[PDB]
């Protein structure tokens, strides 16, 4: 038990692109910022 | 047939086929031994490999082989606390006998320092975990064995200039492998700065050209530890680059064990929060075979959080996920430097519509304050959480001006400030890039990190 | 020649008893005869439950000469108390590890890990010992304050011959300042944090005036004031006219004009040691014997 969830690598007999290019022009409606664009709109509105 | 007699000859003629520490491959041989060196005392058995023939005129040979008669006479199988003294001593031995470069059959005993090494290093930890019982200190085993391999790893020297041959001598051979052993010991015994040592040394003393030309699982090892002393020291991009390296240098390996997919999953562990940290988020694609699915939802919610500027969400998650992260020295670093990255979203989100969208160029501070007001949610000073805690004594929507001015110096907003007339003024552009630069190509030119290729 | 625990522990209940009253007059009295204390631990190799108190009150004792000297114009320098009380918490930290590793417990321990956590704020050790103690020191309110703190001083832009800049830092001097009025901070961490008063407000002014534009207004004395939490006006004049902060109209200050990049200046000696007036106002209302005892 202790072999597999310690940090320090095991023992074993030895013998790419994994990051996302922009997520900041790939844009997704999060909840949270459903709350937030409601709250950039109320405040929109009581300061006219 | 004498055994004693025979081993000594073939220890005397570098055959050391039956010197290992290891009773699961050394049982028979060694009963043997001990059954027929009982009667003789020290000084017997010292003069045994004193006047043997062939025997290599080396004292510190000659007392590896003694310490060795020692051990096989009186190593008790039942007992590993009683042997420990006769196997620890006959390791010191062993590991003395390398220092000297042009010691008596050093490349044949390197082979048997590395196995013996593995061995009293099992034995170590178990010896280490009855500390309480034995009258000894945390880690005493262990930091001993630590200190052998020390003295090694300064006995090793770097190549001659103009080196009359090509060969590696074992030592060499071996540079990588001690540098991995000694740092993972030191990482064990919960004293990982000693590494420092060991991290400066390691390619003044090597032979080898590139990096690459070490054995690529040892190459492996080696950037995981180094990343995780970088984030020790909360040196991000220099762990970042690590860790990136080693889970590469591991998706070109040949899935062959099992241990090979969780090794990947420690060095993901460590990369995906680094990652995090520098605006960096993985494609799950990749990592399929080595993540569970639980731990990628677990992520992807630290990644929503992150992505859309929920501040109370991140403090939630690290508070949520706080036992391991501190069991990975993982919670200090993110609770830290996860913020300006959400701030970065935050403001990002907010000045998109407002901006590019909406065409005001002046950003009111009360403003800022709302949005705050929803991304921080409740502080220390709201009332229904009255004693201070990491996760809400750090971040108030009060403090729009220093958020703002943070954003700012980390080149993360390209903005100006006016605090007497309390608002922040953007370039009026419709391209939101020109005003939030990309955060990941903001920090690393900021803070460059040391070449991901070592040499 | 040496004292044995409980005449160490007698010779301390001396101290808060009758000398911390003494003031700055007895400054050097006090921590020579404390560090006596504290070596005559050493000579026995004795870090029993007396040690622990000892070190413990002694620490504190250095906490409350940090304010006392400063508060009054006596030294100006604390190099020699910052040392000795670095030590101290080392010693303590030490006797920690040796009574958890024997599965005994320090009612006080995790008190004193914050402290440890405000001796080096901006050294990555501690945070990575503090991060491996169990979750009872870990979560207690005095380690949740000192890693607060930890969290809102640390700057990116921290300047020094030999530190390592890290990415992302807060640099939330506001912050900074609102949990240091805070009533339940504790007194003697408020301060241990004074000491970081004036490096804090440099790379405060340094980080707003990188956001100003080259034809920005001087900013006002007043608002500077409120936002670094100055005990008056002479200080923040001095504390321009230390940093070579052109004071325009006498009140305000132009931040385009301060040059330095790091809070230590190359050649001169680091601006005298400040304190807060809260802290102060909150010290004349306790006695220092209550603070040192608990």
């Amino acid at each position: 038990k202790s072999l597999e969830e310690d940090d320090e690598f095991e023992d074993f007999p030895i013998d790419t692109n994994i990051w996302e290019e922009n997520w900041d022009d790939v844009e997704v409606d999060d909840d949270f910022t459903n709350e937030l664009k409601a709250e950039l709109d109320r405040y929109k509105r009581e300061n006219q | 047939m004498d055994m004693a007699n025979q081993l000594l000859d073939e220890l005397a003629h570098g055959n050391f086929s039956h010197l290992t520490l290891n009773l699961s491959q050394n049982g028979r041989e060694i009963a043997i031994l001990q059954k027929q060196l009982t009667g003789f005392d020290d000084k017997q058995l010292e003069t045994f490999v004193e006047q043997h023939p062939a025997m290599p005129n080396d004292t510190r040979f000659k007392i590896m082989c003694t310490s060795f008669l020692n051990y096989a006479r009186d190593v008790d199988p039942w007992s590993a606390w009683s042997s420990s003294d006769l196997i620890f001593e006959f390791y010191q031995c062993l590991i003395n006998c390398l220092i000297n470069d042009n010691a008596p059959h050093i490349e044949m005993l390197i082979p048997v320092a590395t196995r013996e090494t593995e061995f009293i290093i099992n034995l170590a930890g178990k010896l280490d975990s009855f500390h309480l019982q034995l009258h000894t200190r945390s880690h005493q085993f262990l930091s001993h064995i630590s200190s052998i391999l020390s003295r090694l790893f300064n006995s090793i020297k770097p190549p001659r200039g103009n080196a009359s041959s090509t060969n590696i001598p074992g030592k060499q051979r071996i540079l990588l492998y001690l540098v991995n052993k000694l740092n993972n010991i030191y990482f064990r015994i919960e004293s990982p700065q000693l590494c420092s040592n060991i991290f400066k040394n390691f390619q003044p003393k090597s032979m080898l050209a590139h990096f690459n030309e070490y054995q690529l699982d040892q190459q492996i090892e080696y950037r995981y530890l180094l990343g995780r002393y970088y984030l020790l020291n909360s040196q991000v991009h220099n762990a970042f680059v690590q860790f990136n390296e080693a889970f590469q240098s591991l998706l070109n390996l040949p899935l062959t064990n099992q241990a090979i997919t969780r090794n990947g999953t420690r060095i993901l562990n460590y990369m995906i929060p680094t990652g995090l940290i520098l605006g960096k988020m993985v494609k799950w694609g990749p990592l399929r075979p080595f993540l569970s699915q639980e731990t990628i939802d677990n992520w992807s919610v630290l990644y929503k959080h992150v992505r859309y500027g929920n501040i109370q969400g991140v403090s939630l998650w690290l508070r949520q996920n706080e036992r391991h992260l501190c069991a990975r020295q993982l919670l200090i670093v993110l609770l830290e430097k996860l913020p300006m990255v959400t701030y970065r979203n935050l403001i990002k989100t907010v000045i998109k519509s407002w901006t590019t969208e909406w065409g005001q160029n002046k950003l009111p501070y009360s403003l800022i304050e709302r949005v705050l007001q929803l991304s921080i949610g409740p502080t220390f000073e709201d009332p229904g959480a009255q004693e201070i805690t990491i996760y809400n004594g750090i971040h108030s929507p009060k403090n729009v001006e220093n958020v703002l001015v943070t954003l700012i110096n980390l080149g993360l907003l390209r903005a100006n400030c006016f605090p007497q007339l309390q608002l922040c003024v953007v370039k009026k552009t419709t391209m939101i890039q020109e005003i939030v630069p990309p955060v990941n190509e903001r920090i690393t030119k900021m803070f460059p990190a040391h070449s991901h290729v070592l040499w | 020649d040496v004292r044995p625990p409980h005449i160490l522990v007698k010779t301390l209940d001396y101290i808060v008893d009758n000398l911390l009253t003494t003031l700055p007059e007895s400054e050097g009295f006090l921590w020579d005869r404390m560090r006596s204390i504290r070596q005559d631990f050493t000579y026995q190799n004795y870090s029993g439950p007396e040690a622990v108190d000892c070190n413990e009150r002694i620490v504190r004792i250095h906490l409350l000469i940090l304010h006392i000297m400063v508060k009054s114009n006596v030294e100006f320098s604390l190099q020699q108390e910052l040392e000795q009380l670095h030590k101290s918490l080392i010693t303590l930290s030490e006797i920690y590890d040796d009574v958890r590793s024997s599965g005994g417990t320090c009612p006080n321990e995790a008190e004193f890990r914050a402290y440890a956590l405000l001796s080096k704020i901006r050294d990555p050790q501690y945070d990575e010992n503090i991060q491996r103690l169990p979750k009872h020191i870990f979560q207690d309110k005095l380690v949740q304050m000192a890693l607060c703190f930890r969290r809102v001083i640390s700057n990116s832009a921290y300047t020094e011959r030999g530190f390592v800049k890290t990415e992302n830092c807060l640099n939330f001097y506001a912050r900074f300042f609102q949990l240091m009025q805070s009533p339940s901070l504790p007194l003697l961490m408020g301060f241990f944090l004074q000491m970081h008063l004036t490096d804090i407000r440099f790379y405060a002014l340094r980080a707003l005036s990188h956001t100003l534009n080259k034809k920005h207004k001087p900013i006002p004395f007043i608002y500077l004031e409120n936002m670094l939490l100055f005990n008056n006006r002479q200080e923040i004049i001095e504390f321009c006219n230390y940093y070579s902060i052109e004071i325009i109209n006498g009140d305000a200050a132009d931040l385009k004009t301060l040059q330095h990049y790091s809070h230590k200046l190359s050649e001169t000696q680091p601006l005298k040691k400040t304190y807060l007036t809260c802290l102060e106002r909150r010290l004349q209302k306790t006695t220092y014997k209550g603070l040192i005892n608990g």
